[PDB]
């Protein structure tokens, strides 16, 4: 198939729980953020392309 | 003070210093414009998650059926596919003399938006403009009308089938059909607007309010493939409607006569001047239709500007200059010591003509065939493989050292 880079960030603890903050609670949004001020080249690098995973991976409880 | 020499060593060690510094300032400017870029997109994103659920929560048929139980019995009467827009304008008109906006409402952060609206609802009540919005999209909802949500980065869309076609609704102010007075009520800077519908396919409807959408915004919005492959999951299967939709804006945006700049026509689809024309840039036909006049200056369709390449461009491209034809364009070209003749001799810089042929004149490119176990060539005894179907037919590449001596 056609894995996608942000395959590895499915299980990842830190990305589910962004995930889980981006699904229900939208005051902890801007922590996430927090993150993206952290590091994360690869993560906004390779959010362009191929969202539709990212998004049902969002929307995943 | 340093021998000359050393002194040039010096200088040459500074400029290299100079220049891998300026290099350096290059990579971080370009790093940091990608990461803002990265960050307006994931702004962007996240927008459009609010957007989605928002548009979600007011799917809910509590909320249709609370609204339903306010509307009179005279709006219920009129099928959806009757709903006109005399209707829509007194539906507005009762909506805002029932509905009245209450700012020293108190915002609960524990309670859940479908309670809030709940509790206007009731109360007959708004906090601001948003919740009226969605309070007249639920009443709305009620009557089974398709109606979008529309949300500028917010009003309505009917879609009346006696038009086929969506008329823009604003509940606070009273604006029935009026996409100019709805870009006016929105935010300063236009650059995207999405209709969600009910459904949940998103539509950018952009096009429709912002007429600045083909000058500036155009110049001032995200990638347009970006942009694409973000909708396409949520293009609705009416390929139809999007069809007309898509129509409907082409001739509303053929509608401007001309803009007031020379400047907007620059590199742009609609306008494509003359002096903004490239090297390889041709009006074809010669002919075409003016579209107007700005300042003196003719407008012509992009279309009728060709991009022109020479002709052993177009083999590189695999296509083949038609034999005999006149070329289409004559510029400058960029060569060996022919080129420089030019530099030596002024009156030559001029002189030199590299012939364009537009693709008009050019035809599909056809292999050679192999004669008499030798290999066909180009004009200087070489076999040009840019592309693997212009190799010769029944030859094959063999890329080992020493083959030629073999």
């Amino acid at each position: 198939s056609g894995g996608h880079p942000l395959e590895f960030l499915r299980n990842q603890p830190q990305f589910q729980q962004m995930r889980q903050i981006i699904q229900q609670n939208p005051s902890l949004l801007p922590a996430l953020l927090q993150q993206i001020g952290r590091e994360n080249p690869q993560l906004l690098q390779q959010i362009s392309q191929h969202q539709e995973h990212f998004i049902q991976m969002l929307n995943e409880p | 003070i340093e021998t000359p020499e050393q002194a040039k060593t010096r200088e040459r060690s500074e400029k290299i210093k100079l220049e891998f510094e300026t290099y350096l300032r290059r990579a971080m400017k370009r790093f940091n414009k990608g990461v803002h870029e990265d960050t307006h997109k994931v702004h962007l994103l996240c927008l459009l998650a609010n957007g989605f659920y928002r548009n979600n929560i007011c799917s809910q048929p509590d909320l249709h059926a609370i609204g339903l139980s306010i509307i009179p019995a005279r709006f219920t009467r009129v099928l959806p596919r009757d709903v006109d827009t005399y209707y829509l304008s007194n539906l507005v008109k009762w909506f805002i003399g029932t509905f009245t906006v209450n700012a020293e409402l108190s915002a609960s952060e524990q309670d859940n938006l479908q309670t809030t609206l709940e509790r206007r609802f009731a109360i007959y009540s708004a906090r601001d403009d948003e919740e009226l919005v969605h309070i007249f999209l639920l009443i709305l909802r009620a009557l089974q009308l398709l109606t979008r949500l529309v949300l500028s980065l917010q009003w309505l869309e009917v879609f009346c089938e006696q038009e086929e076609k969506w008329v823009c609704v604003d509940c606070v102010h009273g604006v029935v059909g009026q996409p100019l007075t709805c870009y006016k009520y929105a935010t300063k800077p236009m650059t995207y607007v999405v209709g969600i519908d009910s459904d949940g396919w998103v539509r950018d409807v952009t096009q429709r309010y912002d007429p600045v959408w083909m000058t500036v915004t155009r110049k001032c919005r995200v990638d347009a493939e970006w942009w694409a492959e973000t909708l396409r999951p949520y293009q609705s299967p009416f390929m139809d409607r999007e069809k007309k939709e898509d129509l409907e804006f082409q001739a509303k945006h053929m509608d401007q006569p001309l803009p007031t700049a020379i400047g907007l026509y620059k590199n742009h689809p609609l306008y494509a001047l003359k002096r903004h024309l490239l090297k390889y840039e041709a009006i074809y036909p010669e002919t075409a239709a003016i579209l107007g006049y700005c300042r003196g200056e003719a407008v012509y369709s992009r279309d009728c500007v060709h991009t022109l390449h020479s002709r052993d461009t177009w083999l590189k491209k695999a296509r083949v200059v038609r034999l005999g034809e006149v070329p289409y364009k004559m510029v400058k070209g960029f060569s060996n010591r022919a080129r420089k003749a030019r530099l030596a001799e002024p009156q030559l810089r001029e002189e030199n003509d590299l012939g364009l042929f537009g693709y008009w004149q050019t035809e599909e490119y056809q292999p050679p065939v192999a004669v008499d176990g030798k290999v066909p060539r180009n004009e200087f005894g070489n076999v040009y493989l840019f592309l693997p179907s212009m190799m010769p037919i029944g030859c094959v590449q063999l890329n080992l050292p020493n083959l030629h001596r073999v």
